[PDB]
RNA sequence: GAGCGUUAAUCAUAAUGGUUUAAAGGAUCCGUAGAAUGAAUUAUAUAUUAUAAUUUAGAGUUAAUAAAAUUAAUUAAAGAAUU
RNA sequence: GGAUUAAAACUAGAGUAGCGAAACGGAUUCGAUACCCGUGUAGUUCUAGUAGUAAACUAUGAAUACAAUUAUUUAUAUAUAUAUAUAUAAAUAAUAAAUGAAAAUGAAAGUAUUCCACCUGAAGAGUACGUUAGCAAUAAUGAAACUCAAAACAAUAGACGG
RNA sequence: AAUAUGAAUUAAUGCGAAGUUGAAAUACAGUUACCGUAGGGGAACCUGCGGUGGGCUUAUAAAUAUCUUAAAUAUUCUUACA
């Protein structure tokens, strides 16, 4: 419709994709020594020594 | 004459009279302000305007509108 | 699966909104109201509608009768306040959207515009009469007030006799009709078109677009829209001659011009010692018959808002109205007869006046307490999508007929003029018709000019002084 | 020939269009008679005093 | 002559254009793609600022024919999104531009 | 669109509808069965003139 | 011939010129086509009237309208043939125009043939200013003539002092015939009273005619015998 | 019946060639729907019932009496010398039928040549029914259904 | 067509080169005994002494290969190798014996493209 | 490039085709199958299909009124001329 | 699948003026198994059959929906101040748009839908072989090898034309 | 009986060079060509019967013309008159 606002998010649930500034901010957590780095699910699989 | 109507004329056409078509006027009255604002505007801005008529007797009245 | 009281249509890059109750005379209830209201604000927000277009289903019998009072009138009866005060406020947000729109609106006042109607023209730049229009503001006779803003308009477009809004006084007052031409003559109509080419102008408004860089919203594409309307305009009647003759316009002039405190009994003073021509004399008591069978309250406080929102910006004004309108339905202090008049009016077909009970003479403070807003019931416009007020039209000048105050102030810079000239009726013409852009050959542009130095100017030698 | 060079160079043009002609063939068509020399003497009368007017408030804002 | 251009790169949508025995299929392409087309065509898109664009020509591959086919069908077979919003009276999103703005 | 596409005939319209087509077909057959007649009595005043002896 | 598209858009084609650097400098119309765009939609246009006598174009009269019996005697219950074929064409025919004054117009001229003979100008003055009461057949500005009786007669009816047509007709004629009588009589008059106060004529109608007709016999002589003299030598063969 | 669809696209596309503002289609529920979807995408400026001479003024009930008479009149649109309902042609076709998946019409929709359907163009609409209802492919996409997929609109 | 006659059969050609070496029975190249050596004649507009020569190949099929290079030592009763390749001035000429394989020797003073005519390298 | 060439082969390289005049409309029509195609409204279902009811725009039947004297088959006649 | 299907041809029985393959003669010609002339058999005709072929052509399968004009006839209907006028169809002619290699097509060779037939370089070849049908002549069906880089259509400018 | 092979024997056809006997076709090609069919002839071809145009739509005259204020008035006219 000609007054329908679209913006970044809806466009983003059109094409089937996390929000481009989503990306920018998951990509910035990536660093050794930057905010948010986390890796913890994969300590799910069971191992014999 | 209805005969040597042009189709492409239609949505000027009020009727047809006496076997030729007659000219919806209050669409010419708006067609020719409008035309006549574009001679003012041209003139006002010094273009150059050019009347053109090649029938018999239209000199003398494009001589005096030039 | 009723027929919608509103109709929306797209014309081209144009968006035509057409009023859909013709047994109703177009009447407004809250539910139009809000309707246009509401699209108004989204096409606002659209980049493919250039400008509106306002028109009636029912022309040429009406464009729109008036706003629906007598359903406010039972309100009142059953004490359903809230339903009036949400009437009004959708009537006067819509008002005061139309005034600060954005985008040019078209209205196309084929056939009565009385009331409500005037609310939807009078705030628009662009509003083309036909000789069908009707226009009036018969409120005096139901105890309303001059409303949709009609106290901030009337004194500021009308060209004749109002230098100190005496003529919309007389209007708002007298509830006098006008029709066609008399009407685009006066500053009621910007526009003189007749109904017969409506049609074709619509397509061609329609089919007209902001050129290059240009959005709709610019004073270049508003120049547009008034050369396209212009181009269907024709020359009026050979037979017709303005409604109203210089001495009655001596008349209005004279014995509507009050003071800042003025009152309706020192118009009824003039009107009953008024003294000149035997049609002025005769013509002044017309007057007083008629302002003598209006609301006595309805009167004063017609005054009092033309008195107040001559010299203030839209929105308080507009503001104003809806203050005055609650104050009104809920009747506090008794002093206003509004709903037991619309009952004897409207509800009930009564041609004889409502015999009126409140006859005395409101305080100023009884006044400015029906005109301000009471701080137990909180009420405010709605927010449209311009959110601005000013105290001129932005368009209204330059598209419609000159008022009598810019062709004196042509003729007395003219006159203080180091070229030393003289002022001649001719170059008075001459600079209205054939030198201002946006008014050249503007219908009935040298008659009313000629009606001005008629009765407002003084030939002595070959110059004009300034009466 | 005058019509298609004038679409050719760019040319807005003005003309009669009479029953039997084509109006898409220039930008400000006037439908009207062009057979009697009363009728083009009457619509180019009114075309040359429009221009007149531009002119005369051409040289006018030049004086003033 | 100017010729439309989406995002002054490729053509709006795709082209299906017969001129005389030539028939032209054009194909817009996502940036950074190229020109894979007839070569007369690659020439074309060159002058004009074309830079993605794919497409085949069936029957008539006469050199001369598909120029003049190309620059018609580049003309009179495209419509810019602006040009059908207004005839429309609608608003055409471009989605790939709204995912990356603010 | 909300507006149904088709309103079927009442019973009552049906009714009436059959009634004007049987009438139809009935007029014609009787107009048409006056007219033989008619020209049977037009050969009759003239069988005088007819030989069968 | 093809619609076209290049004489309406040389703004837009002008604009490219401008933007690219083509073309430096901007024509001096570039302005003035801009703020009045031309009308580019060239399309056909249906029509729902006959302006000239107000007939509806395009309604269809369904058979519930028709409940009572035909001239025939028949009942319509079902559509026929022609209410069955689409009618999109008479929407965009140019109506004929029809008058009811045309049909009195010729019969006015069969009953008065010589009527014809007085010249009648069809070059307009100006019709906007045809201030003409109906009243009475003589008018200040036009002839007495033919349409003097038609508007009289029109006058008649619209109000409504006769209903026939043919009797407001009759009316209206014998007011011609009076007023005609009038004239005959005055013309007369004043050639013999002129004679009789000395005024002199040099050629007369008839003295015109003569002189008129013995030119043309003067040449059919010289033919007449030159043709029966080449007419004796061929035969004599 | 896909038949008179499909005589209802070439006719929309005989008008547009000539420029007729006003023309008729027959009266059925499937052409109603057709002509109302255009309508609401902005491809006709108008959609009256009326019957074979022209479009109702004031509303005239359909019945077995007057149904062979009955037509659907639409307003075909134009802007800058350009018809604004250029093409018109049929995707399931009388003698080849297309049903799609909700997952293939996403593909139709994404740039993917689903069963020799060329994708949806800038600015076209395709247009699908399910269960007798005609409705816009990414309508259909947002309500999860399967349809055929009838005729794309440009 | 329509789509039912495509359904029984109606369609496109297929683009596929044929075999012009149909002797060979697909195979690279067979060997034969030369029948008789001889010299043919060019079709117009060519003039010239072509060396041919008659072949049994070792699956019965009789040919006719051209000798290419200047100068040869092929005689009837030789051991020669054919491969595809027609002589396209010589009608019916259709396959090529190969230099420097059975009896028949390289090119001989062979110094450019030696391996189209099994002429060795030089030290 | 430790490969290069050549021969033998496979895939790709135009039906996002055509049939007055270039390859290509069957002499013509009738009609069977068609796992060919094909009206309208409504209600169900397991749904572009099925079923049921209903409808008359395609396709037919019978009359009435008007019009026309051709095309088949058969029989009975006439005419100018020729030998 | 069925039926009908020009001319020639064939099987029987009639007919046979004129025309007329062939044949035999007369001319023409360097020659003249021809063109022209004569005598003129089959055939051309009728009845009962066989056969199913033609440039059997609009070299254009059938059906349906639809699109801008004019002219001219025809048909039906309507009206009247009675002989025209107004309508709606059909046919034909010239066209717009559209299509097309173009010539052009023009209500299709346009916009679409449905069904059938048919085509896939030239030549070999509508031939060979087989089969089916027929009294027969033949008709239908219908290849491959070898060879070649051709071959064809519309249009353009010339040259030439007894 | 089928399939394959060779085969006495026998039929059709292509290309290559290259003359010979005629001059059938393309122009009105010097007898319009071609289709079907029949007969005849060194060879092309000739002849009969019907069909087709992919040949004649290439289509282009038995000629004959008239009266109202010729001007002190129309012809001039520059936003004037009204
Ligand atoms: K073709
Ligand atoms: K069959
Ligand atoms: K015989
Ligand atoms: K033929
Ligand atoms: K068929
Ligand atoms: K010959
Ligand atoms: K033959
Ligand atoms: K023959
Ligand atoms: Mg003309
Ligand atoms: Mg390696
Ligand atoms: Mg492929
Ligand atoms: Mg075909
Ligand atoms: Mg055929
Ligand atoms: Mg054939
Ligand atoms: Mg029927
Ligand atoms: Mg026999
Ligand atoms: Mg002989
Ligand atoms: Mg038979
Ligand atoms: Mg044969
Ligand atoms: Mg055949
Ligand atoms: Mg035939
Ligand atoms: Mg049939
Ligand atoms: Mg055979
Ligand atoms: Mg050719
Ligand atoms: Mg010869
Ligand atoms: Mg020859
Ligand atoms: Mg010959
Ligand atoms: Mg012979
Ligand atoms: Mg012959
Ligand atoms: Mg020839
Ligand atoms: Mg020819």
């Amino acid at each position: 419709a000609e007054s329908e606002p679209f913006g970044p998010v809806d466009a983003a649930h059109v094409l089937e994709l996390e929000p481009a500034v989503e990306t920018l901010r998951n990509l910035s957590t990536v660093g050794e020594h930057s905010s948010g780095h986390q890796q913890s699910t994969n300590k799910n699989t069971k191992v014999i020594y | 004459s209805t005969s040597l109507w042009r189709s492409s004329t239609q949505s000027y056409i009020y009727g047809e009279y006496k076997g030729i078509h007659i000219i919806d006027l209050n669409q010419t009255l708006s067609y020719l302000k409008r035309a006549a604002k574009v001679v003012e505007g041209v003139s006002e801005s010094g273009g150059i305007i050019l009347f053109l008529g090649t029938r018999q007797g239209q000199k003398r009245g494009l001589e005096e509108a030039a | 699966t009723d027929a919608p009281p509103v109709l929306f249509t797209v014309q081209d890059t144009a968006r035509v909104i057409t009023l859909n109750r013709p047994k109703k005379l177009n009447a407004l209830n809250a539910e139009m109201s809000e309707s246009m209201f509401k699209t108004l604000n989204e096409y606002a927000k659209s980049d493919t509608t250039n400008l509106v277009i306002l028109k009636s289903s029912n022309r040429p019998r009406s464009f729109c009768a008036g706003g629906d009072v007598a359903t406010v009138a039972i309100f009142n009866f059953n004490k359903e306040f809230a339903k009036s005060i949400k009437f009004f406020t959708d009537e006067y947000s819509l008002n005061f959207q139309i005034a600060t729109y954005l985008k040019p609106i078209v209205t196309f006042m084929d056939g009565i515009t009385m009331g409500g109607g005037v609310g939807l023209s009078i705030h628009t730049p662009f509003r083309i009469a036909t000789e069908n229009t009707k226009w009036a503001m018969p409120e005096m006779d139901i105890g309303f007030f001059p409303d949709v803003g009609s106290t901030f308009a009337l004194p500021r477009i009308v060209t004749l006799a109002n230098s100190n809004s005496q003529m919309a006084l007389y209007l708002c007052l007298t509830g006098e009709v006008v029709t066609g031409a008399d009407a685009y003559m006066l500053g009621l109509a910007s526009h003189y078109v007749s109904s017969e080419n409506l049609d074709a102008l619509q397509k061609r408004l329609g089919e007209i677009s902001p050129p290059f860089n240009n959005d709709p919203q610019s004073a270049y594409f508003f120049g547009m829209v008034n050369e396209s309307i212009d181009e269907f305009v024709s020359p009026l009647p050979k037979d017709y001659v303005f409604k109203y003759s210089n001495e009655k316009l001596n008349v209005i002039e004279a014995c509507f011009n009050l003071s800042k405190n003025g009152t309706i009994e020192d118009i009824m003073n003039n009107l009953r010692q008024y003294e000149g021509s035997a049609e002025g004399k005769a013509f002044a008591q017309e007057i007083k018959t008629k302002l003598l069978t209006k609301s006595p309250s309805s009167l004063q406080i017609a005054l009092r808002l033309v008195q107040e929102n001559s010299r203030d910006h839209i929105e308080s004004a507009i503001k104003r109205d809806l203050y005055t309108a609650a104050n009104m339905c809920m009747n506090q202090d008794s002093l206003v007869e509004f709903s037991e008049a619309t009952k004897h009016k409207l509800i009930d077909k009564q041609r004889v006046p409502y015999p009126w009970t409140k006859k005395e003479q409101l305080f100023v403070s009884q006044l400015t307490s029906i005109t301000s807003p009471k701080p137990s019931l909180p009420m405010s416009l709605l927010r449209n999508t311009s959110n601005v007020t000013w105290t001129q039209y932005p368009y209204h000048s330059k598209y419609q007929l000159p008022t009598e105050q810019e062709i004196a102030a042509y003729i007395e810079k003219r006159t203080n003029d180091d070229t030393g000239a003289k002022v001649t009726e001719r170059e008075v013409l001459n600079h209205f018709a054939n030198v201002i852009p946006s008014r050249r050959g503007k219908l009935g542009i040298q008659s009313l000019c000629k009606i001005v130095c008629e009765r407002k100017c003084e030939e002595v030698n070959d110059g004009l002084r300034w009466k | 020939n005058a019509l298609l060079e004038a679409i050719k160079s760019r040319v807005p043009t003005i003309a009669i269009i009479d029953t039997d002609s084509e109006p898409s063939l220039v930008t400000y068509p006037i439908p009207g008679n062009d057979d009697s020399l009363r009728s083009v003497n009457f619509l180019l009368g009114v075309l040359a005093r429009a221009g007149q007017r531009g002119l005369q408030n051409r040289l006018a804002r030049n004086n003033e | 002559k100017e010729i439309p251009r989406y995002e002054n790169r490729t053509i709006y949508g795709d082209i299906d254009f017969r001129y005389h025995g030539v028939k032209l299929h054009l194909r817009s392409a996502k940036p950074g793609f190229g020109l894979r087309v007839n070569h007369v065509i690659f020439e074309i898109c060159e002058c004009a600022g074309i830079k993605d664009l794919s497409g085949k020509v069936y029957k008539s591959r006469n050199d001369m024919n598909i120029a003049k086919g190309t620059i018609e069908a580049f003309t009179k077979a495209q419509k810019t999104l602006d040009e059908v919003a207004l005839g429309r009276g609608k608003k055409l999103v471009d989605v790939r531009k709204v995912y990356y703005s603010s | 669109m909300s507006q149904p596409l088709l309103r079927n005939r009442s019973p009552e319209e049906s009714e009436l509808l059959k009634l004007k087509r049987n009438y139809n077909r009935s007029l014609l057959n009787f107009q048409a069965h006056k007219k033989k007649l008619n020209e049977l009595l037009n050969l009759y005043h003239v069988a005088n003139e007819f030989i069968v002896t | 011939m093809k619609i076209q598209t290049n004489a309406v858009n040389v703004l837009q084609r002008t604009s490219a010129y401008l933007k690219s650097g083509l073309l430096k400098e901007t024509p001096a119309w570039y302005n003035v086509v801009a703020s009045i765009p031309p009308s580019t939609k060239f399309t056909r246009e249906p029509r729902f009237k006959n302006p000239s006598n107000g007939h509806i174009i395009g309604k269809l009269v369904d058979v519930t309208e028709q409940p009572h019996a035909n001239n025939k005697g028949l009942y319509k219950t079902r559509p026929n043939s022609s209410d069955k074929r689409v009618g999109v064409k008479r929407l965009y025919r140019p109506p004929k125009l029809t008058y009811v004054e045309d049909r009195l117009r010729s019969l006015f001229y069969k009953q008065h043939p010589w009527e014809l003979s007085r010249p009648k100008i069809l070059v307009e003055n100006e019709i906007g200013d045809e201030n003409y009461d109906w009243s009475h057949m003589l008018q200040i500005g036009r002839p007495l003539d033919g349409e003097s009786v038609i508007q009289r007669t029109m006058y008649l009816i619209k109000t409504k002092q006769y209903g026939d047509m043919v009797e407001a007709y009759d009316h209206a004629r014998y007011e011609f015939y009076a007023l005609r009588m009038q004239e005959e009589t005055e013309q007369q008059v004043a050639l013999e009273e002129a004679e009789m106060f000395g005024s002199l004529f040099g050629v007369s109608a008839i003295e015109h005619g003569i002189q008129k007709e013995q030119e043309v016999l003067d040449v059919w002589e010289k033919k007449v015998v030159e043709e029966t003299e080449l007419m004796a030598a061929r035969t004599s063969n | 019946s896909l038949v008179k669809l499909a005589n209802t696209c070439a006719h929309l596309q005989n008008c547009s060639k000539v420029r007729v503002a006003l023309t008729s289609i027959p009266y059925t529920k499937l052409q109603l729907q057709f002509a109302y979807n255009l309508y609401q995408q902005g491809f006709l400026s108008s959609l009256q019932k009326g019957s074979t001479m022209g479009p109702d003024k004031d509303f005239v009930e359909v019945t077995p009496d007057n149904i062979s008479t009955r037509r659907l009149w639409v307003g075909l649109k134009y802007r800058d010398n350009k018809p604004v309902l250029s093409s018109c042609k049929l995707i399931s076709k009388p003698n080849s039928r297309i049903h799609l998946p909700m997952e293939d019409m996403k593909k139709l929709c994404s740039g993917v040549t689903i069963r020799n359907i060329k994708p949806l163009q800038p600015g076209e609409l395709i247009l699908v029914r399910a269960h007798n209802n005609i409705m816009d492919i990414n309508e259909a996409i947002s309500k999860k259904l399967d349809g055929e997929v009838l005729c794309r609109v440009k | 067509a329509t789509l039912n006659q495509i359904k029984r059969g109606s369609g496109p050609p297929r683009r596929k080169k044929i075999s012009t070496a149909p002797q060979l029975d697909q195979c690279p190249q067979r060997k034969g005994v030369v029948l008789r050596v001889m010299v043919l004649k060019p079709k117009k507009p060519n003039s010239a002494q072509r060396k041919a020569c008659r072949v049994r190949l070792t699956n019965g099929n009789v040919v006719s290969a051209y000798i290419p290079g200047e100068g040869h030592d092929a005689q009837e009763h030789s051991i020669v190798y054919v491969r595809g390749g027609r002589c396209q001035d010589l009608p019916g000429v259709k396959y090529h014996v190969i230099r420097g394989a059975g009896d028949l020797s390289g090119v001989v003073n062979r110094i450019s493209s030696r391996s189209k005519y099994g002429a060795k390298k030089p030290s």
